[PDB]
């Protein structure tokens, strides 16, 4: 039905779509089981 | 909530696509009707230029004219139109300009005269309970003038 | 709450998936109109080469051993921690029970059939109303 | 509220239209996704003014598939509604739970529980209409609705309003 | 920031990088039917036409050449010296 | 009082009271904040007050110094009833006599509303009322 | 060959690494996984509410994995968490740690010497962090003594013990001797009365990692996406040795709530909390020196995370 | 720094010192599977509406 949540922050509108190996997404998600947060920004902050 | 502090998109503070500061613009379903039905005449215009190489059939036949300019995508804003104008008991920009020139005399924020040339109302205490933001921060007698200049500038077409 | 992922052909939608299962491309594909239904087929004896719910059925545990690296006096420790925590459950007497069983068959020289047999009898059997005792004897002979 | 912003969106073009005419197909796309549409953060876009100066940037072409990206700002008119804010709509479809009025291209839904206690639910008619002490609210019968909550999900929005309050119901 | 052309100080010559992907982005394109700039002595392979409007510098491009700073430049194809 | 100043928050002088407590013209009854604003909020409903059944209105509240519930009633009838008479035939020319008699009958009125007699009298002030304001719009 | 998404596709540009703070865990979990089992008690389905629930990811592809719906290929996965009683260290932090309880006061929770000495004034020159860290570390390490009057300052004065690292815990030494072992609910307790300049100070940024946030509290608990198991033959069903160790974390939590909930020992609540430290170190590094190795019940090691990350032909 | 060695430390080290990675190495956009600053990719590609009259 074309809906998009994220738990925890409060969103219901700003979702960004990125295309990523699994292998990436196996790193990614063993970080978080292992209390790292891989953060991914598609904008640069730092400028 | 109707406690003057709206989205971030919908704040007091715009900006335009050049780069300046602009205040919100808002609206009451008086001009806004006149601002559709004439932007979409300069549309028709559009459409017919790179072509070469009592009130409420009026709108209906306007409103067709109009939707073969659109690729009839876009009828809920004729079905729009339909309930304003149902709901319209304004007319002329001059007229328009007049009530704009009654709303900022008061000094008040661009919503609340929005909420106030949007509603009919004959009392203050109906402005005051339908209007949550203004209740105090302007007096009844201006308030009840205002209705009745506008009473004076209604009439039925 | 439903869950169950039905594959069909939206384009012949004449029968229930009659469909055929192409594992060396990946795919599973309708057999009549030729289309696929799947791409990127899983495997299940893949996942098997790295490695009872008959008998231990969903309980899990792990041991603690000795390492490489580590003193005795840690090894110890860990040890009377679970000796504590022993009594949280009562499947103590299914592990001495299946042991002294083990021992009496293996004294018997009976094959493996007859221990695994006697074992999902006792499993059957276990601590039930109508056996009310018989001092863990009669229960295993 | 018919507000008007200047908004801007990202618009894809295949590589077969790259003619020199490819402005007008800009154009033509800016309006056909753009106008009659909606968006959870803007509300429901209803005109876009000014077609003459329609800024057109700087096409940029992304890595696979060839299409070009590009970014336009431009200005429309659209329509978001808020929390708390007296509308005036028609009646459409009738339910137990409450009748559905209509404001503009939204159709917002006024609960049961939410109305007064004399306003009774009459399925004896046709079309079923709700009936009260004084008013009658049926389909093409105007109805002043107060808004008191709106949900902006993507591409679809829906308001929840009431008429318990003085001042309001039938118009 | 988008240097100048007074300013541009960069190599005037075409790269092997800069002429193959103008190549490739230009033979992808030609191979999802675009308009062709150049009459066609009959080939059929979209990576001989692409050369062939490099050839003639008729590959409508113009290559956003990044600076280490953050800024860039914009050298057209066509007035890349090619070879 | 510190015992009694909303039926559901009676003793909120260890809870720190930091909500004020509206009163209702039409009630006359204490109220705090985080009722009445669900009072207000769900409808105009009467509060339970003692049983009361007199119904609570939205917004249109005051802020009481406290000077008896008979003393306010007979100041914001006082000053009703002294704003409907206005100065009609007060000071047009200087009498004394005349002037404190009609300042009796106001007064007279005013005591008559705050006391309400029979329900008989007061609806005879209340079309003074509107023959004053008849009056006054001419 | 995935389903299509009107989400606008972007590049992935900047990559920030933190600590995963307690709070963002239970924020970002959707089920509390209580029961050691890992499916139903009628041998199928899953145990709704344990090791490996519908809340989480699946496999099978059959299986719809109730809270994204769609498939396995498209299933990202789900996180659980574990809501200890019991605050845990974390392997590859505990010397972190450690320098920090040589870093500042273990009472007043503040910066040992202040910033009228010249060389903390030098040291707080230095714009790289760990360099920082590590010469502040030298000159706070040696000081055993907060103090109250400096002349040219906070108060409290209590001598700072002196902290080693045995058997996965930290003993204090004081001299004044008396030896009192450091729990970690104390260690948490002065982590939470630390002043910004102070952990900023040390390498801390306030957005991303804190003290408080270097001691693990809640564990989050990884879909069966990243742990699949097997179901062959229907009977010959194989778990992963992650799974096995979250077996093992919510039979010692359990434990331990059970032993702290009626009476207190004082031996066994310290047993069942060095078992529970124990089984969660080696879930997150099971290769840890001086400690005992789990070993499964087949013959093999424990596969941790680290194990995964470590060595050649694994995830790098 | 991560890919080469000791992966695990680098990384705890960068999460508890709230690292941050500028993503253009050649590792890191390798990891990522995007497109890198590395010959043919150390460019981007545009159009000129204004060309294409010509
Ligand atoms: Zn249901
Ligand atoms: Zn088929
Ligand atoms: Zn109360
Ligand atoms: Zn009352
Ligand atoms: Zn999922
Ligand atoms: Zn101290």
């Amino acid at each position: 039905h074309n809906q998009f949540e994220c738990k925890g922050c409060d969103n219901k509108i700003d979702i960004y779509q990125i295309h990523i190996p699994y292998a990436a997404k196996l790193l990614f998600q063993e970080l978080m089981a292992m209390n790292i947060t891989p953060r991914l920004y598609t904008d640069r902050s730092r400028d | 909530a109707a406690t003057l502090q709206l989205g971030q998109e919908f704040q007091l503070k715009q900006i335009n696509h050049q780069g300046e500061e602009e205040e919100l613009i808002a609206l009451n379903l008086s001009e806004a009707r006149l601002v559709i039905k004439e932007a979409l005449v300069e549309r028709r215009r559009a459409f017919k230029r790179s072509q070469k190489k009592t009130r409420e059939k009026e709108l209906e036949s306007i409103d067709v004219l109009l939707e073969q300019t659109t690729g009839g995508n876009n009828k809920d804003l004729k079905n729009t139109m339909q309930y304003l104008t149902n709901f319209s008991r304004f007319r002329d920009q001059e007229t328009v300009g007049a009530v704009i020139q009654l709303l900022k005399s008061t000094g008040l924020h661009p919503f609340e005269v929005a909420q106030l040339g949007s509603l009919a109302c004959d009392t203050a205490d109906e402005a005051k309970t339908l209007i949550p933001s203004l209740n105090n921060k302007i007096s009844d007698d201006e308030l009840e003038r205002i209705l009745k200049e506008l009473s004076n500038l209604e009439t039925l077409y | 709450p439903n869950l169950n992922i039905v594959l069909t052909c939206p384009e012949c939608k004449v029968y229930p998936p009659k469909i055929v299962e192409r594992f060396s491309e990946g795919d599973v594909v309708c057999a009549l109109c030729g289309l696929v239904l799947s791409d990127k087929l899983v495997d299940t004896r893949s996942e098997w080469r790295t490695f009872n719910p008959l008998l231990d059925g969903n309980n899990l545990s792990t041991r603690i051993g000795k390492g490489e690296t580590t003193d005795m006096r840690f090894t110890k420790e860990l040890n009377k921690a679970q000796g504590k925590n022993v009594m949280d459950k009562k499947d103590n007497e299914v592990q001495a029970a299946f042991a002294k069983i083990t021992m009496l068959c293996d004294a018997a020289e009976l094959p493996k059939i007859v221990k695994d047999c006697a074992k999902e009898a006792y499993k059957l059997c276990h601590d039930e109303k109508t056996l009310k005792g018989k001092s863990m004897e009669s229960i295993m002979a | 509220m018919f507000f008007i912003k200047d908004l801007s969106l990202n618009i894809t073009l295949h590589p077969s239209f790259f003619g020199p005419r490819m402005k007008q197909y800009l154009k033509t796309k800016l309006l056909e996704e753009v106008e009659g549409s909606c968006t959870g953060k803007f509300g429901y876009i209803l005109c876009v003014l000014d077609y003459d100066n329609i800024d057109i940037q700087r096409g940029r072409i992304l890595p696979t598939d060839g299409s070009a990206e590009f970014n336009v700002k431009y200005r429309a008119v659209v329509f978001k509604p808020f929390k708390g804010e007296v509308v005036d709509g028609t009646v459409v479809s009738c339910s137990q739970h409450g009748f559905e009025v209509q404001v503009g291209p939204m159709k917002v839904f006024v609960t049961k529980h939410l109305m007064p206690q004399d306003l009774t639910f009459n399925a004896g008619s046709n079309p079923p209409s709700y009936q009260s002490s004084e008013d009658v609210i049926t389909i093409k019968s105007r109805i002043r609705v107060k808004i008191e909550g709106c949900i902006s999900q993507v591409s679809s929005i829906h308001a929840i309003g009431s008429i318990k309050e003085d001042y309001l119901g039938a118009i | 920031k988008a240097i100048p052309k007074d300013q541009r100080a960069t190599t005037p010559y075409m790269t092997k990088y800069e002429r193959a992907r103008i190549l490739g982005t230009r033979a992808l394109q030609i191979s999802m039917n675009a308009p062709v700039f150049v009459d066609l002595e009959g080939e059929t392979d979209p990576l001989r036409i692409a050369m062939k409007e490099l050839a003639e510098k008729k590959i409508p491009l113009v290559i956003r050449r990044y600076l280490p700073d953050g800024s860039f430049e914009d050298w057209s194809v066509e007035e890349l010296i090619v070879d | 009082e510190n015992k009694d100043m909303c039926p559901i928050c009676k003793t909120d002088r260890y809870l720190s009271p930091d909500v004020k407590f509206l009163v209702n013209p039409e009630c006359y009854h204490r109220i705090c904040e985080s009722c009445v604003d669900r009072i207000f909020s769900l409808g105009p409903a009467q509060c339970p007050y003692k049983g009361c059944d007199k119904i609570l209105r939205k917004n249109k509240f005051k802020t009481q110094i406290f000077d008896d519930v008979e003393v306010e009633k007979e100041v914001d009838i006082r000053k009703r009833v002294f704003n409907v008479f206005n100065k009609t035939i007060d000071d047009f020319n200087g009498d004394l006599v005349e002037y404190n008699k009609y300042l009796e009958e106001v007064e007279d009125i005013i005591y008559k509303l705050d006391h309400g007699i029979d329900v008989a009298k007061t609806e005879e002030k209340l079309r003074t009322y509107e023959e004053l304001n008849k009056q006054l719009i001419m | 060959g995935q389903q299509y998404s009107s989400a606008p596709l972007r590049t992935v540009k900047e990559v920030q690494f933190g600590l995963f703070s307690p709070e963002e865990v239970r924020a970002i979990s959707v089920a509390k996984i209580r029961f050691p089992e890992t499916m139903d008690e009628t041998q199928t389905r899953a145990k709704i509410g344990g090791l490996n629930d519908p809340r989480l990811g699946s496999i099978d592809r059959n299986l719809k994995c109730q809270t994204c719906q769609e498939g396995m290929n498209e299933c990202p996965g789900h996180f659980g968490h574990i809501d200890l009683a019991k605050p845990v260290f974390h392997v590859g932090f505990i010397a972190k740690i450690k320098k920090v309880c040589e870093c500042v006061c273990m009472h007043c929770g503040k910066l040992l010497l202040d910033e009228h000495n010249e060389l903390m004034r030098q040291a707080l020159a230095i714009k790289d962090s760990k360099k920082r860290f590590a010469a502040i570390w030298t000159l706070c390490k040696t000081k055993m003594v907060c103090e109250t009057d400096v002349p040219s300052r906070g108060g409290c004065g209590n001598t700072q013990p002196t902290i080693r690292k045995d058997g996965l815990k930290l003993v204090g030494s004081w001299k004044k001797p008396e030896l009192r072992v450091l729990s970690t609910e104390e260690i948490l307790n002065i982590f939470k009365h630390i002043s910004v300049k102070d952990f900023t100070s040390l390498g801390f940024n306030e957005v991303f990692s804190r003290p408080e946030w270097m001691i693990l509290t809640c564990l989050p608990v990884p879909p069966p996406p990243v742990r699949p198991s097997i179901s062959f033959n229907e009977s010959q069903r194989g778990e992963d040795d992650l799974t096995f160790k979250l077996a093992d974390i919510l039979k010692a939590n359990i434990s331990l709530e059970t032993l702290e909930h009626n009476g207190a020992p004082h031996h066994a609540i310290e047993e069942a909390e060095s078992l529970l430290q124990f089984h969660v170190a080696t879930y997150m590094d099971n290769d840890i020196a001086g400690q005992p190795q789990a070993l499964q019940k087949s013959g093999r090691p424990v596969k941790s995370i680290r194990a995964r990350l470590k060595g050649k032909e694994g995830r790098i | 720094r991560c890919s080469f060695e000791e992966t695990v430390e680098i990384l705890f080290e960068a999460g508890a010192s709230a690292e941050l990675d500028d993503c253009r190495g050649v590792s890191e956009n390798v990891i990522l599977g995007q497109m890198a600053p590395i010959g043919t990719g150390a460019f981007d590609v545009m159009i000129d509406e204004e060309s294409l009259v010509k």
